[PDB]
């Protein structure tokens, strides 16, 4: 994008420099940063990266271990009948 | 080159470039190499321009095109066409294959938090055989939890057995399965390519040139991601900073990936499709820069050879000719090593 | 346009954001480029693992 | 007898349970590595269409140095046949 | 798919479009590139409407 400027204005010149101070002194990349991500509703979005996990995820295995335990906690049900016939 | 002349010494993107330039204008030309070979230096003291910015304000040249870098102490001079070709600081970093073995890379099939939670069933099932049926129970526990999962003719402890059984039987096809993915397809995996995620730790230096508009860019910043940075490499010891470019890129290479040069996307992008290919750019740039031609101000081609750049971006012209002396003349054997 | 109040006199600087093409620069003067950009690529990031 | 299945007293009860987790993972890493070479052994081309060919350098490819079949590639405004004529023209050493 | 160009131009699974009047087709159109004129004539051609 650019500022537009009729052809042989007096302010034509003058605002292309003024253009050149404000990128080199960072005015426009933090004014960049002001309407886009600082006043922006997903500022917490933008911070997270999703990367490919190496290891095997944990929860599928808890499916597992649900199931295990619902085994032992019936298997001591079991033990005290058997212990009073 | 010994044995051509002219014009046809050279060769480059610069050189097709001035070929379509006097194309659309019509005039001829001649390709001439600058005396000193630096370009863009004003003097503090004399106040003498040098290089090719000074060949045109002293009229030792007509017009100019090469990576010149748009600032606003040359724009006040001579005049500058739009540009032809962005960029911006970029970060460049050795291809991990990784290709990373080790006893950390053994128990990766399996998480973390698999290898460390296996064994609270494994304790587990061991103190329910004490009470399905202390020195010799955890004794014979064991030697229950080895085979299977001794002696046991109550019911309670046969279904202990059983499901421990169906247990180990979802983690050992699991341990396989896994592990056959990464010798199947390997990323492998890291680093992360945002510049924020650089910063934030000292594990792998990092550092830019010694004197330059890339030093410039931290020392003045007032955002705060760029801040950290520059406090670090004002107090980063050794010195992070090399002397020219040709030594920041010779530092990541004898650096095991444990160092990173801030520099142009436009040589980072270069360096990566050349040999040993190993650099790779990450992440987007960090500012926003371009270069440009330059004519002496009021010459009568300043304005003829600003409408003719435009021209040329337009029909495709100038992504053509950045396809062409990076990627298609590039000796890139990463692309033919990475996928064999 | 924007670039019709400027060749026409109804305004005297047009600031926003004003794609500089060729067809625009024969009529009026642009600025150097204060913002750069180019065409990308939109995709609704999963939201896959459930 | 301990070798074969998993690995009455407390130091060869753990020279059971030992011997398993290690004979365990053995025969995983062999089983999980298997698979590795038969899905790589699916990647085979074998055979692929003329385009595929274009698309990896390991194997190289030209033709003859002047004829009606340089040409065809050279003035081929088609894609898949463009990239081809650009690989053969600055392929080194001469295909 | 991976972030790139290609990777969008290689499948077909996840359809691709832009503005139907606007710079942005424009530029597929009159493209020499083989990457993009590929993109273009896919969707140039592509049904229902992308
Ligand atoms: C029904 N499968 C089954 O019961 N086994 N499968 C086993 C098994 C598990 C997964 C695969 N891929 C294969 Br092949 C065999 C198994 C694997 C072992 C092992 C012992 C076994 C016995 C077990 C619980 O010690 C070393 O690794
Ligand atoms: C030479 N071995 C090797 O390079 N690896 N070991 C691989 C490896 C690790 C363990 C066994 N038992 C076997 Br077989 C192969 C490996 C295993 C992974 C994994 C990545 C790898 C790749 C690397 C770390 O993610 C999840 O599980």
């Amino acid at each position: 994008y650019g500022i537009a400027t009729p052809k042989g204005s007096s302010l034509g010149t003058p605002v292309n420099l003024a253009v050149l101070k404000l990128s080199e002194q960072g005015v426009l990349d933090k004014l960049k940063n002001k309407w886009w991500y600082d006043k922006g509703e997903c500022g917490a979005k933008d911070s997270g990266s999703k990367e490919k996990t190496s290891a095997l995820s944990l929860s599928n295995v808890a499916g597992v271990f649900y199931i295990l335990v619902g085994g032992l906690g019936l298997a001591m049900l079991v033990a005290l009948i058997e212990f009073c016939y | 080159h010994e044995m051509l002349e002219g014009n046809e010494r050279y060769e480059g993107y610069c050189v097709d470039l001035a070929a379509e330039i006097a194309k659309h204008c019509g005039f001829k030309y001649k390709l001439t190499i600058v005396g000193d070979g630096k370009y863009g230096a004003r003097d503090a003291d004399t106040k003498i321009w040098n290089g090719m910015v000074g060949e045109l304000v002293y009229g030792k040249a007509d017009i100019a095109i090469a990576p010149l870098t748009i600032t606003l102490v040359r724009e006040e001079v001579i005049d500058f066409s739009k540009p032809f070709m962005s960029l911006g600081i970029s970060i460049m970093i050795k291809k991990p294959q990784k290709s990373k073995p080790g006893v950390f890379s053994f128990l990766d099939p399996l998480a973390y938090e698999i290898w460390m939670c296996i064994v609270f069933a494994y304790i587990g099932v061991s103190v329910v055989l004490f009470l399905v049926s202390i020195f010799n129970s955890l004794w014979f526990s064991l030697g229950a939890f080895m085979q299977q999962g001794i002696s046991p003719r109550s019911l309670s402890g046969r279904i202990v057995g059983g499901v421990w059984w169906f247990f180990t039987l979802i983690i050992i096809s699991s341990y396989t399965a896994n592990l056959a993915a990464f010798l199947t397809v390997e990323r492998m995996v890291s680093p992360i390519e945002s510049a924020e995620d650089l910063s934030k730790q000292t594990e792998i230096a990092y550092g830019t040139l010694d004197s330059g508009s890339t030093k410039e860019f931290f020392r003045r910043s007032k955002i705060a991601v760029f801040d950290k940075m520059w406090t670090y490499m004002r107090s980063a010891e050794p010195s992070v900073f090399v002397r020219t470019t040709a030594e920041g890129v010779a530092r990541v290479r004898k650096s095991k990936g444990k160092y990173a040069y801030l520099l142009e996307s436009t040589m980072n992008e270069y360096i990566e499709q050349r040999k040993p290919c190993d650099t790779m750019k990450v992440g987007g740039n960090l500012d926003s820069k371009g270069y440009g031609i330059a004519t002496p101000k009021g010459s009568s081609l300043g304005t003829p050879v600003n409408l003719a750049v435009l021209k040329l971006s337009e029909q495709g012209v100038l992504d053509k000719l950045k396809n062409k002396w990076w990627y298609d003349k590039g000796e890139c054997g990463a692309k033919d090593s990475g996928s064999k």
